[PDB]
C-alpha cells in the first residue's frame, strides 16, 4: 500500500507471507528366496542281504 | 546272471518241486520285488540341463 496526502505525507506499507511445505516418502521392499535341493546318489539295500 | 538272482530262482524252483504253489507264488512275488520287472540291457550315459 502506498499513501502520498498533499504531495508531503508519504506512507507505505509492505508484507509479504510466504509458506513452502515438503512431504516426501519413499517406501521400499526387498524380498528374496533361494532354494537349492541336491541329490548325488540313491542307495538301496541288496536283496542278498543278511 | 548275478549270484543273487540265481539263487532267488533256485529257492523257487526248489519249492516248486515242494508241489507248494503258495509258497512258490509268495517267493516269486518277492523276486518281482526285490529285482523289478524288466531288466535294463541299454542305457545312454548322458546329461542334461534346463
Amino acid at each position: 500500500t502506498e499513501l502520498a496526502l498533499f504531495s508531503r505525507v508519504n506512507g507505505k506499507f509492505s508484507t509479504e507471507f510466504q509458506r513452502m511445505k515438503t512431504l516426501q516418502v519413499k517406501d521400499q521392499a526387498v524380498t528374496t528366496r533361494v532354494q537349492v535341493r541336491n541329490r548325488i546318489y540313491t542307495v538301496k539295500t541288496t536283496p542278498t542281504s543278511e | 546272471l548275478s549270484l543273487g538272482f540265481t539263487k532267488a530262482l533256485m529257492d523257487i524252483c526248489d519249492q516248486l518241486e515242494k508241489n507248494q504253489t503258495k509258497m512258490a507264488t509268495y517267493l516269486a512275488e518277492l523276486l518281482i520285488l526285490n529285482y523289478g520287472t524288466h531288466v535294463i540291457t541299454s542305457v545312454d550315459a548322458g546329461a542334461a540341463l534346463v
